[PDB]
């Protein structure tokens, strides 16, 4: 049921990340037909900083996943267009993350494009509205200035904090880049609730 | 001239030739050990390498044996030798550089993107044999490690086999440039040439005294060194004589065995529990210590220990003679070693020597500055220790009472002090040492006094109280009626109860000799010193005993008002040990733990002095049933056996049908286990036989002094069914017999452990054996108590011990945050009180009636009530969510808080001179603002009063820490509750709230990671099975053994129908393709296939759409489907077929109309290009294996699924929080969180898994942190530790962003640079070897790093530095 | 108890010879084959001052 | 050979030492087994 | 080729930075550890000298030190090391036990 | 340690004179006073039946057989007491020996067979003083009473004393009482130095003119530990804490 969940929660993800859509939303059966034929579905969004974010949803059997050459071709032909790109989210099935090859093309395209964020994620990260899960505390991104004043009061360096991966599901839904700080409000059975600040490190892939 | 220093860091490196030649103080030249009495000069025993003999000094430092640490020596090897520890390093250096030029063969700009301590190993991993150089064009040969030893390598140039002698290896490594080392992982200090040694280090004699067996290996090595030619030269491939080859391999083997033999080795001294680190560095043998058997003494206070006088004259206390104690110390000096108390030695500072007191001068005097070593006297403090030391109350400081009777050799202590040490008087031994230093003596009395351990750090509740005689004696004393009538005593006997308490005696002047005093009147005389308020029911009142026994109404409700015992008995509930909220816990909370210990002793003497006039005994007739009551028990037991026989007769006729899931065997045994349980009415004949007013066996049980109801039933009525592993006696005597006495497949209940006899009646041989089997199990599990938790304790401590409280109340590991605030509230576990929040459950109408103030019409009282609602709703929302992501953790209105504000208010309402105050709006308006401002400034408790005056901004995490206390203050100090309190009395209440809140904060520099490890490892004793070992090892999902899940239903309306829950619970379960198939065959065709060719006929005519397609080669995978299971779970044939050709489009099924025959295609075989043994047999089974695992219906990983009934809270339309009991959900067997979200019958926002790894993978590290707390909490049980000790495990294990373990792998990830901590844990030799090749810098912090370096941790009393106040001394003192 | 009947003819390490021994008033079959090593002490089952609490006994000095 | 020192604390200990037989598995073999009655004392152990 | 002591450079000396009194963040109440340490140090130093401004006479260093702490006459200061900057500073807070809250030391 | 045949072992805690022990109306007084609270959880009923049976044996003049698995009847054994002139429960009116006051309760007293367990307190009793035999290598006391050495504060005792914050006790026991010593280290190289105040030696074998020796408190087994690591070609360098200076 992964694709039906994706077709709703990818747009809930785009809305939660404060992005407007650059296309028209197609009926669900049209979505499935494009994924099955073209091999992927492309969603464009515009951030507040007028940057373009493109999301690629890949089928669990397409040519772009099993063969590195087609994925490389798609990445070169997507990163050569006339848009002000800010990030590429590539949504794949979970086993694709254990396949070394496609990960190597991802790392070369990161190296070949230093100002573009190339991220590859599994399906489960977008099959539910992650911020609304009960078990997940409330995450928020704080500015560099607020974090700097917090650390100056605390006599701390950013490396002294607890750290959170940039591929942590709530940090992905926030858009947390490495080097940012995420304030987390969590339930406590001793103080009834607590606040911590974590330092976003590099992603798993 | 040498100033005071402290080691800040330790750097690890590899020692080369230059280091040995510069550190060494001499060179070993001869093999002569002793020329004469003195050691031979130039040998391995030379006096330049230190002195281990008491005749001669060290030549080097001119110190005696005690002050000389030894010095190293040099041995110039005639032949270079490989370093034994870094042999692997040598190997992995021979693989990545060219043997002819030294320039690297691999590409330097390929491995540079990885972290430095890895890229060298990665480069050595890739194959290099056959590769050719670029600057010298020399093909790099193979490097093959020999298997006849540990060090020799062979160069293999396409079959040319040569032996790489260490001279050749040094020549190869000498041409490696420094840039090659730097830019391919290693440091400038780890140049490979240092791996081959020509000058070895002979260790100092202080390391090898006993001029040992190491001295033989050093002596043998020096002798065979001399045989080797002085200038032997080795070139590549050169011929050498075999005698030299033997000598070269002999010195290398001797050196390798000198270091790493069987890891007489230098490195074999380190590893094990008896090794250097754990036995000599992490432990100690100490002087000035004693040990003896412990014994009881009811005349000792709880913080006193009785010390035998013979021990008091052995152990001493050092007293520096000054002008203020010269007169006090003179009697000790004059008594000497012949009269007690005396002394043993005097340290004269004008000669700097210690003189024994008996062989001492006649012209001797005590000068100011001498140190007198006097005896131990009454009032001295002493550390008291019982092993194993598992909690921090295992060492406590007691005031010494010297037992001057010479015939007593035991350590005597009060029975109520045994709760600290988990001790009893069956032969336990305890250690005792008396601090002799002034600094150690101060902190014994101020820090380590046993009053500090009165409240448990593990459980936050009291430890001490009455045990066994003051529990049953306090019951008898406060009992309303004696068998002699009213429970009273005359004035003389009331006075006699107090003549031992060692308090100030009360006044009995207003009592005639014939005036009678109640037992409660006498207790009230003692409790008036520390007036408390108490009201609970006693242990005496049990609803179990109520039907068969008459209770006196003024005994079953204990009440205390300002220290007056108004009614009720005192027993285990009030005065018992470990009783939370009892008399002594309340006394400690108002007057301090020392005042509570003084009252335990004082009420103990009233209890004991009462019984010495009332008597208490147990006899054989206390355990004997009346003949009428014996028949009543036999009737009850026959009913148990008759109901057990009814089940057997159903088994005879085959009338036992189990449910869906259980077999007939397990359903039969469940029926038997429950049919053979004693009814609650079994206590009618027991309670009919006994008189509760006189029976001593009943009164020990009923008051909670000792024993339990099953003990009374076993003794008096019957033992019943023996359950082992909640199961009956399983037949282990040859296939259906439990014992030789019972026939095979016996159906009687006696054959499986039902004991119809009580102990008082006497068991028979089969019943004795079954009871023996039951008893032996408990002994074995108690034997696993020590071993299982002991190993888990040491791994918990080494993972947690580096966590120490900062000056911000944060928890850090030297700089790195583990917790932003300790416990998220910043409080000590010994300073908490459980208090009820009384707005949580109220409705919007009840809350408005109770808490809305309508007396004055001002907007301030609308706002005051609105914050009450907001705190109410916020509390509801937070802990209603906590209920969602837990299995069975429900909302509570009772919290642990630093301060009990309700009791503080009422204790000031009673001691007031004013009654009901007149109405006064200004006073009410003034009081509201003072409470409002107090709550606003409350988080400044966490900073200081300087920042509160300046009103500097408060950090957000400190605002959140004061949220519970802000909520509580606004409840208990609401206007509707402080009407009678004056404004002057309000400022008194606020000051006392803020004082008690400051006193409850955790101390700077407290080792709270050790506290957590101690507190969580204690409840594992009553549990160390697989599940704890899965939480603490961070085991992945596939490694779990007890994975579960808790799926809620899609709708709060549909949760009520149990039938609807069963519909969904069957859908999600994994019904794969294997279990549907009863028979299957992998393959004019085979016989019995005429139906198949008939199936070929009728299937083709059904629909001509599809036929055996153009691709079908040679295989016939025919199966048949069990039809019972298809009906059982309502599977359909349409479902099965459509499932099979929607995941595997490599087949055509021919479903027929049950049989199924799967055929395949040739296209399925040729995309196996990654496989070059791909036959037809294996790949056909492989695709069957990939087809048989196809999910027919359900969620993968969900093996089972049951419907369970949940207890949950919810807010009504009236705002009331009700606990709904009629809620159904699914508890699967196996976790798949993502599978449950791809499903519309399950609510996706409340999926609860018991898997930490599955929660981390799906939800993140913050949800995995909460999961670790929940998963540890279940393992702890019902008496698990405080919640802040669980946050300590979870915050440490998740501090890096990933869930790390408490094993060596986790310590390596969290603290990689702390080499000394990691060596102390498991395996020093491998840890030290890695640290040397990495040039590891190890900053000194924590516990283990300073302990291994011989220093003390900067912790506790040493966390803050003391400096001398110059500006105060120059203006107040004179030279 | 009577650990051996030849103790004066031995040089033992940490061995105890008890002078007086009694047959139990309630004996069992095991005392047909082993010498009893004990005394028939008069025991009172009672609370007396709190000195026999938790597996301790009060003994008669006489 | 597995031998022990004859610690003659009393005559009962002397007789008991001469009739003493010496040897999850570590906990499975410390049980009281159903074949013991008559040959191994069900009560006597450490 | 060289020795480890060659490239070894000793830790550079530090400057003691003292936080001004109005910017101190730690508590104005002695911890039990700090009070215990002050009394222990003062008791040992009274075992050395014996010179004290305490008005009443005692026969033990420990009693003198305890009363000096309680009566606010103890001639010591508490240094709380907040941070060590890698530029070479040691930021500390100086706390005067004569002017702080004294914990419950029964 | 004493014990009855039912396995109820106990330590002799107090010894009272004849005139302080309790006595019945007939002058019978105990040899042992055992707590009634040792019975109910341990369920040692054979000791109570033995006292009941043995109480009438003594007056009858007989020794009876109380072997296990013989038929017994505690009701008939208690009636045997009443036929011998005692109470059914075997309890008697008893007086307090110290005050002469009768208890308001009959006390269960009678002959129970007791044994002396060979755990002598004098054998387990031990105490050392500040000095004695010392191990040659580590410099710590020897192991226990047999060697006239010291007792052990093991690994778990340092965990407890660290949890308590008792660091000045750890110095006193693990340093001033076990094997503490003074180590000298050169500032400029981190290697051990050679310092001798009397017979003045102030030298480092690695600098020899840039020697800056500071004394660090250590303990001998740790210095032995660092020499054992250097003997295996792992170089240990100790970075000392830097000097701190007030500004200006
Ligand atoms: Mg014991
Ligand atoms: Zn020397
Ligand atoms: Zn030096």
């Amino acid at each position: 049921m992964a694709m039906q969940k994706l077709f709703t929660y990818i747009y809930e993800f785009i809305e939660y990340r404060k992005m407007v859509l650059l296309e028209e939303k197609v009926p669900y059966d049209k979505f499935v037909q494009m994924v099955l034929n073209t091999g992927f579905f492309r969603i464009n969004a515009e951030t507040l900083n007028h940057g373009i974010v493109s999301v690629f949803i890949f089928g669990a059997n397409g040519k772009y996943v099993h063969h590195g050459g087609d994925m490389r071709t798609l990445l070169t032909n997507t990163l050569n267009e006339k848009k002000h790109y800010e990030e590429l989210i590539l949504i794949v099935d979970k086993p694709v993350l254990s396949k070394k090859n496609i990960l190597d093309i991802i790392v070369e395209q990161r190296a070949a494009n230093p100002t573009i964020v190339i991220n590859i994620y599994p399906y489960h990260l977008f099959c539910i509205n992650i911020p609304k899960v009960s078990a997940i505390p409330k995450h928020k991104l704080i500015t560099q200035e607020e974090a700097q004043e917090f650390l100056g009061r605390e006599y701390l360096q950013p490396q002294d904090l607890m750290q959170i991966s940039a591929s942590d599901p709530p940090v992905v839904w926030l858009g947390g880049r490495p080097g940012d700080f995420v304030q987390i409000e969590r339930p406590s059975e001793t103080a009834m609730h607590a606040v911590v600040i974590r330092f976003i490190t590099k992603s798993k892939i | 001239e040498a100033g005071y220093a402290e080691i800040a860091a330790v750097q690890f490196n590899i020692a080369g030739d230059n280091d040995h030649k510069r550190q060494g103080v001499m060179e070993v030249t001869i093999s002569n050990l002793f020329e004469g009495t003195l050691p031979a000069e130039g040998g391995i025993y030379d006096a330049r390498m230190g002195t281990t003999d008491h005749h001669y000094k060290c030549i080097t430092c001119s110190h005696q044996r005690k002050q000389c640490m030894g010095h190293p020596g040099i041995l110039q090897m005639h032949a270079p030798v490989l370093q034994p520890l870094f042999i692997a390093e040598i190997r992995r250096w021979l693989r990545v550089i060219c043997l002819n030029c030294g320039a690297p063969i691999v590409d330097l700009k390929r491995y540079e993107h990885l972290i430095r301590p890895k890229r060298l190993i990665e480069a050595a991993s890739s194959q290099t044999e056959g590769k050719q150089c670029y600057v010298c064009k020399a093909v790099h040969p193979k490097i093959v490690k020999d298997s006849e030893d540990y060090f020799t390598f062979w160069a293999d140039q396409q079959g040319k086999i040569d032996k790489l002698y260490p001279q050749i290896i040094r020549e190869i490594f000498s041409r490696v440039t420094y840039d090659t080392v730097v830019k391919l992982g290693r440091s400038k200090n780890s140049h490979p040439e240092k791996l081959v040694l020509k000058a070895i280090q002979i260790p100092p004699i202080s390391i090898r005294p006993g001029i040992h067996d190491i001295n033989n290996v050093i002596q043998y090595l020096v002798r065979k060194n001399l045989l080797i030619p002085k200038d032997l030269q080795i070139v590549r491939g050169q011929k050498i004589p075999l005698n030299i080859d033997r000598n070269l391999q002999t010195i290398q083997q001797l050196y390798y065995n000198f270091l790493l033999d069987s890891v007489p080795s230098i490195m074999r001294r380190l590893p094990r529990k008896e090794g250097r680190i754990r036995k000599s560095l992490l432990g100690s043998q100490v002087w000035s210590i004693s040990r003896s058997t412990i014994c009881g003494n009811s005349d000792l206070h709880l913080d006193e220990v009785g010390y035998p006088i013979s021990f008091a004259r052995t152990l001493q206390v050092a007293e520096t003679v000054q002008h203020y104690n010269i007169n006090r110390l003179m009697p000790y000096f004059l008594n000497g070693k012949r009269q007690y108390p005396g002394c043993s030695r005097v340290y004269k500072q004008i000669t700097q020597s210690v003189h024994d007191i008996e062989g001492l001068k006649q012209d001797f005097r005590l000068e100011v500055g001498d140190i007198l070593y006097r005896d131990v006297v009454t009032g001295d403090v002493a550390f008291f220790n019982r092993q194993p030391s598992l909690e921090r109350s295992s060492i406590g400081v007691h005031r010494i009472v010297v037992l001057e009777n010479p015939k007593i050799s035991t350590f005597q202590m009060n029975v109520s002090a045994c709760a600290w040490y988990n001790a009893d008087f069956d032969g336990d031994q305890m250690n005792l040492w008396v601090p002799w230093s002034v600094m150690s003596r101060v902190e014994a009395e101020l820090l380590c006094s046993v009053r500090n351990w009165f409240i448990s750090t593990k459980s936050s509740g009291p430890v001490n109280g009455q045990v066994q005689d003051s529990t049953v004696g306090s019951f008898l004393l406060t009992r309303t009626n004696t068998p002699m009538g009213k429970n009273v005593m005359n004035k003389l006997h009331a006075m006699g109860l107090f003549q031992t308490t060692q308090t100030d005696p009360p006044c009995f002047a207003n009592y005639s000799p014939t005036d009678l005093l109640d037992g409660k009147s006498v207790v009230s005389m003692l409790l008036r010193q520390t007036p408390i308020n108490y009201q609970r029911a006693p242990t005496w009142y049990s609803e179990v005993y109520a039907p068969y026994m008459h209770y006196n109404k003024q005994d079953i409700s204990t009440q205390i008002r300002n220290g007056e015992l108004i009614e009720g008995v005192l027993d285990k509930k009030a005065v018992g040990a470990g009783s939370s909220g009892g008399i002594y816990h309340l006394i400690s909370r108002r007057y301090g733990p020392q005042q509570a210990l003084k009252m335990i002793f004082a009420t103990q003497q009233l209890a004991l002095n009462y019984v010495r006039n009332a008597g208490f005994t147990v006899s054989t007739a206390d355990m004997l049933l009346t003949p009428e009551a014996h028949q009543e028990v036999q009737e009850i037991i026959n009913e148990l056996l008759l109901e057990s026989e009814e089940i057997n007769n159903r088994l005879l006729h085959g009338d036992i049908m189990p449910p869906i899931g259980l077999t007939t065997h397990d359903f039969y045994e469940k029926l038997q286990l429950n049919a053979l349980k004693f009814p609650d009415r079994i206590l009618k004949p027991i309670m009919n036989s006994i008189n509760p007013e006189t029976n001593g066996l009943f009164q020990m049980v009923a008051t909670g002094a000792k024993g339990s109801n099953p003990n009374m039933i076993h003794i008096m009525a019957g033992i019943g069914q023996i359950e082992i592993n909640t199961q009956r006696i399983q037949p282990q005597f040859s296939f259906g017999r439990t014992l030789v006495y019972y026939p095979r497949f016996a159906l009687e209940a006696q054959a499986y452990g039902f004991i119809c006899n009580s102990y008082i009646a006497g068991l028979t041989s089969p019943e004795f054996i079954f009871g023996e089997m039951n008893g032996r199990f408990d002994l074995i599990n108690k034997a696993l108590s020590t071993s299982s938790t002991g190993y888990a304790n040491r791994k918990a401590i080494f993972g947690l011990q580096s966590c120490i409280v900062d000056y911000y109340r944060r928890v850090s590991i030297d700089t790195r945050l583990v917790q932003q605030l300790y416990g998220e509230d910043g409080l000590d576990a010994r300073q908490l009180e459980t208090v009820r929040f009384e707005t949580i459950m109220l409705s919007d109408q009840e809350l408005e009636d109770k808490f809305k103030y309508t007396g004055i019409q001002s907007p301030l009282f609308e706002e005051e009530f609105s914050r009450l609602k907001k705190d109410r709703d916020k509390y509801r929302q937070i802990f209603l969510n906590v209920e969602n992501f837990n299995f069975s953790q429900l909302l509570t209105d009772v919290r642990q808080v630093p301060v009990n504000v309700a009791s503080i208010v009422k204790n000031i309402l009673l001691s007031s001179t004013s009654g009901v105050l007149p109405f006064d709006e200004k006073s009410i308006l003034q009081k509201y603002a003072m409470v409002k401002t107090f709550c606003k400034n409350l988080p400044y408790v966490f900073i200081n009063n300087i920042q509160e005056r300046l009103q500097t901004p408060i950090p957000v995490y400190l605002k959140r820490a004061a949220s519970l206390m802000r909520m509580l203050i606004r409840i208990e100090l609401a206007t509707v509750k402080t009407l009678n309190i004056t404004c002057e009395q309000m400022s008194a209440i606020l000051d006392l709230i803020r004082l008690q809140y400051t006193q409850s904060l955790i101390n700077y520099g407290e080792a709270v990671g050790i506290l957590a490890a101690q507190s969580v490892s204690e409840p594992l004793t009553q549990y160390g099975i697989v599940r704890p070992q899965e939480i603490f090892s961070a085991k992945p999902v596939e490694a779990e053994q007890s994975s579960e899940m808790l799926l809620r239903l899609k709708n709060p309306e549909v949760e009520t129908n149990k039938t609807y829950a069963q519909e969904i619970a069957n859908s999600i379960e994994l019904i794969t393709f294997e279990r549907l198939i009863l028979q299957w065959h992998l393959l004019v065709m085979y016989p019995d296939f005429a139906s198949d060719v008939e199936w070929m006929t009728d299937f083709l005519e059904n629909h001509p759409l599809l036929q055996p397609p153009e691709d079908i080669a040679n295989w016939c995978i025919r199966l048949e489907l069990n039809k019972t299971t298809m009906i059982l779970k309502s599977i359909s044939l349409e479902s099965i077929i459509n499932s099979l050709r929607a995941k595997h489009p490599n087949t055509y099924i021919m479903h027929s109309v049950i049989i199924i025959r799967i055929y395949l295609r040739e296209s399925a075989f040729r995309r196996s290009t990654n496989t070059r043994m791909a036959t037809d047999e294996k790949i056909a089974v492989n695709v069957v294996d990939k087809l048989l695992n196809s999910t027919i219906r359900g969620i993968p990983g969900i093996k089972n699924a049951n419907v369970v009934k949940l207890m949950r809270h919810r807010v009504d339309a009236q705002g009331k929080l009700v606990r709904l009991d009629n809620i159904y959900a699914i508890k699967t067997n196996g976790t798949n969180i993502f599978g449950a979200m791809l499903d519309d019958n399950i609510d996706p926002y409340t999926i609860v898994s018991s898997s930490i790894g599955d929660t981390m993978e799906l939800y993140g590290i913050e949800a995995a942190r909460q999961k670790i707390i929940s998963e540890i909490r279940t393992v702890m049980g019902d008496k698990g530790p405080n919640h802040r000790h669980l946050l300590m495990y979870a915050d440490l294990m998740t501090r890096t962003g990933q869930v790390t373990s408490l094993e060596k792998a986790g310590l390596n990830a969290r603290e990689p640079s702390n080499v000394l901590l990691r060596m102390a844990l498991s395996s020093p030799v491998q840890v030290l070897t890695d640290a040397a090749v990495d040039s590891a810098v190890n900053p000194i912090y924590g516990i283990a790093a300073p302990t291994l370096m011989g220093s003390v941790p900067r912790i506790g009393t040493m966390y803050s530095d003391i400096i001398m106040d110059e500006k105060y001394i120059t203006e107040n003192y004179k030279s | 108890g009577w650990y051996c009947f030849s103790w004066p003819y031995r040089v033992d390490m940490n061995r105890f010879f008890q002078f007086y021994n009694e047959m139990p008033l309630v004996k069992t079959i095991a005392h047909n084959y082993v010498i009893p090593n004990g005394l028939n002490t008069i025991v009172a089952y009672m609370i007396y001052g709190g000195y026999n609490q938790e597996d301790s006994v009060i003994v008669s000095q006489s | 050979v597995s031998t022990q020192s004859l610690e003659r604390k009393n005559l009962l200990n002397t007789i008991s030492a001469l009739r003493t037989v010496n040897t999850e598995r570590a906990d499975m073999m410390r049980r009281v087994h159903a074949s013991y009655p008559g040959y191994i004392c069900v009560a006597q152990s450490a | 080729s060289p020795s480890i002591c060659e490239g070894f450079v000793q830790a550079s000396s530090q400057t003691l930075v003292i936080i001004p009194d109005n910017e101190r963040i730690t508590s104005n109440v002695l911890t039990t550890f700090e009070a215990t340490r002050l009394v222990a140090v003062r008791a040992q130093q009274l075992a050395i000298n014996g010179s004290t401004m305490l008005k009443k006479k005692y026969s033990s260093p420990i009693d003198i030190a305890k009363q000096e702490l309680f009566n606010r006459k103890i001639p010591l200061l508490v240094m709380r090391c907040i941070k060590v900057t890698p530029e070479g500073q040691k930021i500390v807070e100086i706390w005067n036990p004569r002017e702080m809250g004294i914990p419950l030391l029964d | 340690k004493m014990s009855s045949r039912s396995g109820n072992k106990g330590i002799a805690a107090l010894a009272l004179p004849t005139s302080d022990m309790p006595f019945t109306e007939d002058g019978l007084q105990p040899d042992l006073i055992v707590n009634p609270h040792s019975h109910p959880s341990r369920m040692t009923n054979g000791q109570m039946i033995e006292t009941t049976v043995g109480l009438a044996n003594a007056l009858q003049g007989v020794v009876t057989d109380g072997t296990a698995f013989l038929p017994i009847n505690v009701q008939l054994l208690s009636e045997r007491l009443a036929q011998e002139g005692l109470r059914f429960n075997g309890c008697q009116k008893m007086f307090n020996g110290q005050t002469g006051e009768y208890f308001d309760a009959a006390i269960f007293i009678g002959p129970t067979y007791h044994q002396r367990l060979q755990k002598f307190v004098l054998d387990d009793r031990y105490a050392v003083a500040s000095y004695g035999p010392t191990d040659a290598l580590t410099g710590q006391p020897l192991d226990g009473k047999r060697s006239h050495g010291g007792l052990r504060l093991g690994e778990m005792e340092h965990w407890v004393l660290t949890a308590q914050g008792a660091m000045q006790t750890i110095i006193e026991k693990s340093h001033d009482d076990s094997d503490g010593c003074i180590s000298y280290i050169c500032r400029n190289c981190g290697e051990p130095a050679i310092y001798n105040a009397s017979h003045p030696i102030y030298k480092c074998m690695n600098c020899d003119v840039q020697a800056d020796i500071g004394m660090v408190d250590s303990r001998r087994s740790s210095i032995v530990f660092q020499h054992e690591m250097r003997a295996a070609n792992v170089n240990i360098t100790s970075v000392l804490s830097p000097r701190v200076f007030q500004p200006a």
